């Protein structure tokens, strides 16, 4: 029924807690990768990208779900500070080559039959 | 049953000890290797010089495809799509149409030689022996587009290697 | 007619060696040292 | 045997394993939910998820079972079943030259205790299952992607995942680095509806729901 | 071939060709099918 | 005429390159193992001038032989960028010619060319150790037919 | 001291693609699986399919 | 057989021919549009019709197993010579 | 070639004789390899007592094949659970004692010679008969009955378009592949296509044990440990 | 391309064996590449009577996995009798 | 629109954008990026070339199969141009070099052939010819290059009235020969600037923006006849620009004055090399030519492309020139240079 | 049934946060749930 087995967190609050030290670690992590990975973006240009994912992932309310991606974020952070990823992998977050996609209905109508 | 492989305890007799001591001091198994290679130096090299002479094959070899045609000249492919239905790489792409004569041939027979893996299922598939890989293992091209064969190239390969396919299939049509 | 396949000849096949056939060759260990010393003595002389 | 095509049947093995099925069921009635032996003499031990650690230790340590080799650790994602994923273990008993299969069920969210302690082989199998399917395994030494590319999102072996995927790759010169783009096939995968509209096996006919 | 001549037929080529990649005789793929959707040709008579 | 001496220096330079190109030690999958048979005594690639040197800093032709996937595509292009000029890349086998058997999967780049400027395409699954033996020699003809200085003297 | 063996540089989605192919079409997958023991690879797949089909191969 | 398009292209057996504008035509320039001359359509018409006398006639296509599945053409309609659907060989009754 | 229900087609005439000629020559080269390395001191030091794995940990690590036979565990699927006609063939399974890198090298080389005995028996005891299951609903009919019989053509059509529909069920069949215990877990819904195919790769379990082996050994040893493990990355990456 | 007898001894002596008895390079001993047409046999079920599929099929004779207990004194029983320890080889004991 | 040119598919590698481009002289700095954007959206590019096909290999892996087909053309033969631009709708002209080869004068590669493509394209039936010429193009400029471009614009406009003329300022990028020019100046002692280069204001523009400018111009139905001037956001005095470059490269800056007649002599000496010249008398003049401001000329923001300041994407060009010492140094280490603004 | 701190979660299950479906393919796409029609020619 409603009773489900929680992963680590026991309600929203410490689920809200775990997203913090992920942000705590990510924020401390940005400037050294920009140096180590020889990135083209600025130190400022990394914090927003770290930031914008977080409230992009904001409609989520289930405590089990919240703890599930905080592990994925931790793993992504894990596979970043050992330079396991590469310049291309990190840059894939910046949708650079992909041209901007329209948003208004009229532009959708002009390009092709798609919602 | 099983056989033990390496636990052979060496003897400690003075003859055996001096033999091992001579082996370690006066390197022998190292010389045994040198004498081995020298013996294997005066052999006849297994190499064959390229295209002037070529390696040996079998009549059922699988290579560049070809779309043969009947002794009359009419193409064998009646476009049953069996080869497309069995293609493991989905390289076969064919569409048929009622031809002007009324016969049942295919408008398009693009075989993508960059997808299919030469399973040979296609030659096993069509009940009219229409598609078949030729013995020509050599069709390397300089551009990617050249490998994407259409129906026209397939028929040209059929008209070029027809002597081999008739002979090779004649040899192996009894084994299958 | 007669069924013909790639069956082995009636006498089966010749015996196939599989056991290790690593030959043993060379002088005795005492002899190797003996001749080695012999050249040394000749060289010194 | 007059029949030259039908695979021979081994009833002695069938009876032998079925008796061992009653054995394991009686020893651990707390986790074992169902036990069956297939027609080709394979025993499936249907356990409850919390029994992953206790049951496995029994077959690995009990004198009369002695299953001391983790053959494989897989899951078959069934979108139909309420808890979709179904984690499957295969164990081989060296002493009794027999194979057993303990199968357990799990949804996307509920975690399964890692069998690394009872079977240290499971450790790398543990990582693959999460990577391909998304079943998170609790208290694991190091859960991480093992197969997919670094930063790859989604769980590929999941049925809802498309065959071609979502992300392609190519070299783009204005950035002088490999970049990811939305998938755009030069040829869509021609799906084939190759299912006979006639019943194939009266023996396995589902009840008339 | 001198001892056993291959069976000769009409469509068999009379001049073997090497692989023609590189040279301007190279093969270029192209769709062998006809057009699927044509268009309604506008009339020639004027608007009125 | 300066055209004559340019052509003579043209022939001298490329002949050195086509008779001394060194295929890298770059194997991937099923397509790589039979390429060893080319280097095996049966066909003896080395007799045609090539040597199988590692270290892309000291190699000319890159034998992309096997399935090119997503996780390694950055590694290959880094490797290709490290190779000095001139450099050639022979896409070997159907997997590296467009995706091969796994053309439609999720972690394979459909074609080695999407990462690297790919030279002569040798097909096969796998191409016989002889099939690309021609592939290497056919590249030697491509090296023979270049102009380089001929363009420079006419630039 | 510690060796982390990152694999995946050759992860063709073999077990994913087999889902979309018939049993006959899935055979070359195993051929490509362990490309130095080809006949042994198909032998594994063939025995499994024969077991499920409840059918034995002829003695030859 | 192979005709010539108004642009200069060669129509294939299917009748495919890139038209006047047809930006795709750029590929054939500095190259050739591969066309097979042995057109199957007119390579079967000149074959004579067999005058065999019966009502049902089999057609193996030649070579037995080398041919096509044996089909029985009904040579009864005395207006049109029966043809095998696999090879196009026309069979007809010897006009009684 | 090896398909469900039997092989695709019979061997060409004279193939077995060509096998006999090669098998005669081979044992005169296997010992030649042993002459080069087996007693060579440099090869010995590079391989003796290096990358040593014990019995229980190797068994627990999911190892198979040489990893078991090299460390003393007398296990072999060809003997314990013989598939096909492996029971009717006599052969020995080399078992090591030290379990290190070197002992496996002899185990593999001895497996060479033991295989030669198997080949000798297979050639001498080849039985006459067909090469595929007589059941045409499982194995495609020959081209001869294809082109004359209704039922054969119908079966060939459906077999190469739909394929044989296997009964629902799941099974895990493992064989003593040269690397190790290669096994497949096939789950079938009952349609003409498999529902899930997990592929137990012998190198998958092996390679997880790389760290346990290479403990205190230098990098050059790790190169040696990779070689003895006999890994090819098509099987492990699946 | 047969070696001169002078070096036939050299290769034989330097390796301590007779190479010429069995060489890696093949020669005329190989089977001819052209063979007579073979006649393949028929299967056991190629009988024109008493070959009904109902008494010959293998697929339709598989029952659903037999169920022995569902969650819906007896002697201890092992899955199979313990293996019998392999005997030592007879053709080649300890290497 | 022809049925084979109707736009199709979401913009991507396999998408049919509907553009049959004929980018002339794509085997160069500007040509490298324009095809990349053309290849990205999916557009048959004819990409004629004259050099060795090997030098065109990097042009290959930026489009779908059969989309970057190559053709061999000669600058002094009309027939080669007609074949290259026969079946097309958009022609991009990027021909032109910064030196004077014996077989091609400056006026040639900027009037003679650019006249040839311009005239033949109109006869063939092209509709969107886009010819590129320097922004500073003056009829009476001290440098022949800048003179030849100006007369070049006049002639192509006459032959092809509806030919969009793009007027870029100095373009910087990885292989730009503008930032690299000053970066390479470190080899010959110090950095010689005439009157310390304190009376020359330059307004460079990043390469990609002009590349997107050409692409947007093709799509834009109003580019017919117009003459765009592609310029960067900020103007920098040349001395401060060189200060910025050497700061980003962290190489020491050693400016020293040099009279104009002596620099012209230095440019003469460097022209002697029978290979790619490093600095010509014409090049010396260009460094002195300050980018004339043409506000009446429609700029870059009207197209839609927002200019990228050189401060952001400067390490791309100059990271290579840095020694191992300051190789990992980031952008914020060096402050933005002062900009004399309009 | 497990004594594993059974929290009574009530919010409807939503794993779209993790499956990785890109933004375009998760909202815009509409799926249809139906029983396939009997192929009339069979
Ligand atoms: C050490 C060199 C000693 C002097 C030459 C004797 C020698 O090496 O004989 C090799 C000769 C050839 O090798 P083989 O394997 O015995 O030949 C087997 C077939 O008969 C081989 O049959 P085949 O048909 O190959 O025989 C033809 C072959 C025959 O080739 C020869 O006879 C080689 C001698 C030059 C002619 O000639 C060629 O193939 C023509 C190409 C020759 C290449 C260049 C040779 C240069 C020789 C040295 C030049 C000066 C330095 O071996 C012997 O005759 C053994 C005796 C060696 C005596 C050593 C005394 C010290
Ligand atoms: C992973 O994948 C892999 C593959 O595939 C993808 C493979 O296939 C294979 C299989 C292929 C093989 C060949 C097996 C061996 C290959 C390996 C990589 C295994 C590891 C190798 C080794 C341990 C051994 C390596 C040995 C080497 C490199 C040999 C070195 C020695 C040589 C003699 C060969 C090289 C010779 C050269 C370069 C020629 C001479 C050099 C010159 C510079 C030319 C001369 C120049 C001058 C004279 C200067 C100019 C001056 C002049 C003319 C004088 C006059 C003028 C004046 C001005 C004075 C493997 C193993 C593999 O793992
Ligand atoms: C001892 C060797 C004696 C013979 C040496 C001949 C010179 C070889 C130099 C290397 C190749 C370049 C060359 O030949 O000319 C340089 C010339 C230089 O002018 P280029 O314009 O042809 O250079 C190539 C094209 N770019 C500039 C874009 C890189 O290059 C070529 O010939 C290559 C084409
Ligand atoms: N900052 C800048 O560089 C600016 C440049 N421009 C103009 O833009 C154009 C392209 O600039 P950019 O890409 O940097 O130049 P590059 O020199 O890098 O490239 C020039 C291109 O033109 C070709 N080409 C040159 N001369 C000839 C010739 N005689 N015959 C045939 N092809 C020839 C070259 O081929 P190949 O490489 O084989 O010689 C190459 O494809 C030039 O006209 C330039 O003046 C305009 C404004 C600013
Ligand atoms: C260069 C690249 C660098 C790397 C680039 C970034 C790499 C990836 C980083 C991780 C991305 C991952 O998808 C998400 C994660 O880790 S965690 C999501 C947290 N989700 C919640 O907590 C519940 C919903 N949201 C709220 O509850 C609140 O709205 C919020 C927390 C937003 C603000 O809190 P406030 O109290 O309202
Ligand atoms: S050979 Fe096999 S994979 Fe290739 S096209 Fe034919 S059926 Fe398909
Ligand atoms: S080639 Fe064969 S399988 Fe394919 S459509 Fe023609 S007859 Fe059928
Ligand atoms: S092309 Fe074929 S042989 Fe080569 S790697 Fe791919 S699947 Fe293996
Ligand atoms: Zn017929």
């Amino acid at each position: 029924g409603t009773s489900v087995k929680p992963i680590f967190s026991r309600d929203m609050n410490e689920a809200k807690r775990r997203v913090r030290e992920l942000y705590r670690a990510w924020y401390r992590e940005v400037p050294n990768t920009v140096h180590l990975f020889q990135l083209d973006i600025s130190v400022k240009q990394g914090r927003d990208k770290v930031r914008e994912m977080f409230m992009k992932n904001a409609h989520v309310t289930d405590p089990r779900v919240v703890d599930l991606l905080v592990i994925k974020g931790k793993m992504e952070l894990e596979e970043t500070i050992n330079v396991w990823k590469q310049r291309t992998h990190i840059m894939r977050f910046f949708h650079e080559t992909e041209a901007p996609r329209p948003t208004d209905f009229l532009s959708k109508f002009y390009v092709g039959h798609d919602p | 049953t099983y056989k033990f492989v390496n636990m052979r305890e060496p003897s400690m007799d003075m003859k055996s000890v001096t033999d091992r001591a001579a082996q370690t001091l006066l390197w022998t198994e190292l010389v045994r290797g040198l004498g081995m290679t020298l013996s294997y130096l005066f052999r006849e090299p297994a190499t064959i010089n390229y295209p002037f002479e070529k390696g040996p094959l079998s009549p059922r070899f699988r290579g560049e495809h070809a779309l043969r045609r009947y002794p009359s000249g009419e193409e064998r492919c009646i476009a049953c799509k069996l080869c497309e239905a069995v293609c493991p790489a989905q390289a076969i792409t064919i569409e048929a149409e009622p031809r002007a004569d009324g016969s049942r041939r295919t408008t398009r027979y693009d075989i993508d030689m960059t997808k299919c893996i030469y399973c040979g299922f296609c030659q096993e598939a069509c009940p009219v022996d229409a598609i078949v890989e030729g013995p020509n293992f050599e069709f390397s091209t300089e551009t990617h587009e050249e490998l994407l064969y259409n129906k026209e190239k397939l028929l040209n390969n059929g008209d070029k290697w027809e002597a081999e396919i008739a002979a090779n299939i004649q040899a192996d049509y009894l084994y299958r | 007619s007669k069924v013909k396949q790639d069956m082995p000849p009636p006498g089966g096949y010749g015996p196939i060696d599989y056991k290790r056939n690593l030959p043993r060759r060379g002088l005795s260990g005492y002899s190797m040292f003996a001749v080695g010393i012999g050249t040394l003595l000749f060289g010194y002389w | 045997d007059t029949r030259p095509t039908i695979r021979p049947r081994n009833d002695v093995v069938h009876k032998q394993l079925s008796a061992f099925g009653q054995y394991v069921a009686e020893i651990l009635p707390k986790y074992v939910q169902q036990v069956q032996v297939s027609c080709f003499n394979e025993l499936e031990i249907f356990i409850h998820p919390d029994g992953v650690i206790p049951v496995l230790t029994f077959l690995r340590d009990h004198t009369n079972a002695q299953f001391k080799s983790l053959a494989d650790l897989t899951a078959v994602d069934v979108p139909t079943r309420q808890n979709r994923f179904e984690i499957v273990y295969n164990l081989l008993s060296l002493r009794f030259n027999s194979q057993i299969r303990v199968k357990t069920y799990t949804d996307e969210l509920t975690p399964i205790e890692s069998s690394v302690t009872v079977y240290k082989a499971a450790n790398w199998y543990e990582r693959e299952i999460w990577d391909m399917f998304g079943v998170f395994f609790a208290n694991h030494p190091d859960l991480r992607r093992i197969l997919t590319g670094y930063g790859f999102e989604g769980h590929p072996f999941r049925k809802d995942f498309p065959l071609s995927g979502y992300v392609e790759l190519r070299y783009d010169d204005e950035v002088k680095r490999v970049v990811a783009e939305p998938v755009e096939l030069a040829q869509e995968f021609r799906k084939f509806d190759l299912n006979s509209p006639w019943e194939a096996f009266p023996a396995y006919r589902q009840p008339p729901e | 071939p001198t001892t056993k001549p291959p069976t000769a037929r009409k469509y068999i080529w009379t001049n073997h060709k090497f692989n023609v990649s590189g040279t301007p005789q190279q093969y270029v793929p192209y769709s062998t099918t006809r057009k699927k959707i044509q268009e309604w040709v506008p009339p020639s008579t004027p608007y009125k | 005429r300066g055209e004559y001496v340019v052509a003579k220096l043209d022939d001298l330079v490329n002949w050195a390159r086509r008779s001394s190109l060194w295929p890298m030690t770059f194997g991937l999958a099923c397509c790589a193992v039979e390429m060893m048979h080319m280097a095996a005594p049966r066909y003896d690639m080395d007799r045609f001038g090539v040597v199988f040197r590692a270290s892309p800093r000291q190699s000319d032709v890159m034998i992309v032989a096997g399935t090119l996937t997503n996780k390694m595509a950055p590694a290959l292009r880094k490797v290709y960028d490290q190779m000095p000029e001139p450099r050639y890349v022979v896409s070997m086998g159907s997997c590296a010619n467009g995706g091969g058997y796994y053309h439609y999967s999720y972690s394979v780049v459909r074609g080695c060319d999407r990462i690297v400027p790919v030279d002569i395409y040798v097909p096969g699954c796998p191409p016989t150790a002889e099939a690309l033996l021609y592939g290497i020699l056919q590249l030697q003809r491509k090296i023979k037919r270049e102009k380089r200085l001929r363009i420079w003297y006419r630039r | 001291r510690k060796c982390d063996p990152h694999i995946g540089l050759l992860h063709r989605g073999t077990e994913k693609l087999i889902e979309y192919k018939t049993y006959l079409q899935a055979l070359p997958y195993f051929d490509r699986l362990d490309y130095v023991s080809m006949m042994c690879n198909e032998q594994a797949y063939s025995l499994a399919v024969e077991k499920l089909l409840n059918i034995q191969p002829p003695p030859r | 057989g192979v005709r010539t398009s108004p642009t200069g292209e060669k129509v294939t057996h299917t009748g495919q021919a890139y038209d006047d504008g047809d930006y795709r035509r750029v590929r054939f320039s500095d190259r050739q549009k591969e066309v097979n001359e042995n057109f199957a359509i007119d390579l079967i018409a000149e074959q004579p019709v067999s005058e065999v006398g019966s009502r049902v006639i089999s057609c193996d296509g030649g070579g037995g197993a080398l041919g096509h599945p044996r089909v029985y053409i009904n040579l009864d309609k005395e207006t049109k010579t029966g043809t095998c659907g696999y090879c196009g060989l026309q069979f007809r009754q010897p006009h009684h | 070639y090896i398909r469900p229900g039997g092989v695709h087609q019979d061997l060409p005439l004279g193939l077995l004789d060509d096998i006999y000629e090669f098998s005669k020559n081979f044992s005169f080269r296997i010992d030649e390899l042993e002459e080069m390395l087996t007693n060579n001191r440099i090869w010995r030091n590079r391989t003796v007592d290096i990358g040593v794995v014990t019995a229980e940990d190797a068994l627990n690590y999911g190892f198979s094949g040489v990893m078991l036979r090299g460390s003393g565990i007398q296990w072999d699927l060809r003997k314990t659970q013989p598939y096909d006609v492996y029971d009717q063939v006599e052969f020995d399974v080399p078992i090591g004692s030290r379990g290190d890198c070197y002992d496996r090298y002899l185990c593999r080389v001895e497996e060479m010679r033991q295989s030669l005995r198997i080949i000798s028996q297979c050639l001498n005891k080849m039985p006459p008969g067909e090469i595929k299951v007589d059941d045409a609903k499982v194995s495609p009919p020959k081209r001869a009955e294809m082109k004359t019989s209704m039922e054969s053509l119908i079966h060939h059509f459906k077999l190469y378009t739909e394929g044989y529909q296997v009964p629902p069920g799941a099974t895990y069949t493992a064989i003593e592949a040269p690397k190790g215990e290669f096994g497949v877990y096939l789950v079938s819904d009952g349609s003409s296509r498999p529902y899930r195919c997990k592929i137990k790769a012998p190198g998958f379990a092996h390679l997880a044990g790389l760290d346990k082996m290479s403990k205190g050994h230098m990098l050059a040893d790790v190169v040696a440990i990779i070689g003895t493990q006999d890994i090819v990355f098509g099987e492990v990456d699946r | 391309a047969s070696a001169t007898r002078v070096i036939q001894l050299l290769r034989n002596w330097a390796s301590g064996r007779d190479l010429q008895a069995k060489l890696q390079l093949r020669y005329q001993e190989i089977s001819k590449r052209t063979q007579p047409p073979p006649k393949l046999p028929v299967g056991p079920s190629h009988k024109l009577s008493n070959n009904y599929y109902c008494t010959r099929d293998g697929r339709r004779e598989a029952m659903p996995p037999s169920i022995v207990m569902s969650s819906q004194e007896k002697k201890a029983v092992t899955p199979a009798p313990p293996i019998k320890r392999w005997e030592l080889s007879k053709d080649q004991p300890y290497l | 629109l022809h049925h084979a040119l109707i736009p199709h598919g979401k913009g991507g590698r396999s998408s049919v954008s509907g553009i049959v481009a004929t980018v002339f002289g794509a085997t160069g700095f500007l040509g490298r990026y324009v095809v990349n954007h053309l290849g990205r959206m999916g557009s048959q590019v004819i990409v004629p070339y004259r050099c060795e096909p090997y030098d065109t290999m990097h042009l290959r892996p930026m489009g779908d199969l059969g989309q970057i087909i190559f053709m061999e053309w000669n600058g002094k033969d009309k027939d080669s141009i007609r074949k290259v631009v026969e079946h097309s709708n958009v022609v991009i002209n990027l021909v032109g070099r910064e030196w004077e080869t014996k077989n091609f004068d400056f006026e040639d590669v900027f009037v003679k052939i650019p006249h040839a493509i311009a005239q033949v394209s109109k006869e063939a039936g092209v509709e969107k010819l886009i010819h590129i010429s320097h922004l500073n193009a003056d009829i009476k400029s001290p440098s022949r290059y800048l003179r030849s471009k100006a007369v070049g614009e006049k002639e192509v406009r006459a032959a092809f009235p509806e030919a969009t003329i793009i007027k870029p300022s100095d373009i910087f990028g990885r292989e730009d020969r503008f930032l690299n020019y000053f970066a390479s100046m470190r080899w010959f002692g110090g950095v010689p600037l005439i009157s310390l280069g304190k009376e020359t204001v330059k307004q460079p523009v990043y390469i990609v923006d002009v590349s997107k400018g050409i692409i947007n111009a093709i799509k834009d139905p109003d580019a017919k006849g117009k003459t765009f001037a592609f310029v960067g956001p900020n103007r920098y005095l040349l001395f401060d620009l060189v200060q910025y470059i050497f700061a980003v490269a962290y190489r020491p800056f050693l400016p020293y004055p040099l009279p104009h007649f002596a620099y012209r002599w230095v440019g003469r000496l460097f022209e002697v090399s029978p290979f790619e010249p490093w600095t010509t008398r014409d090049k010396v003049e260009r460094v002195h030519m300050s980018d004339m401001t043409l506000p009446h000329l429609p700029g870059l923001e009207d197209l839609g492309i927002q200019a990228t300041p050189l401060e952001l994407k400067a390490i791309e060009v100059l990271r290579r020139h840095r020694t191992y010492r300051w190789l990992t140094s980031e952008m914020e280490d060096v402050k933005p240079a002062k900009t004399v603004n309009i | 049934t497990q004594d594993t701190q059974l929290i009574a979660v009530d919010e409807k299950l939503d794993i779209t946060t993790l499956t990785g479906v890109p933004e375009e393919h998760i909202k815009t796409r509409k799926v249809r749930i139906f029983v396939p029609a009997r192929n009339n020619m069979q």
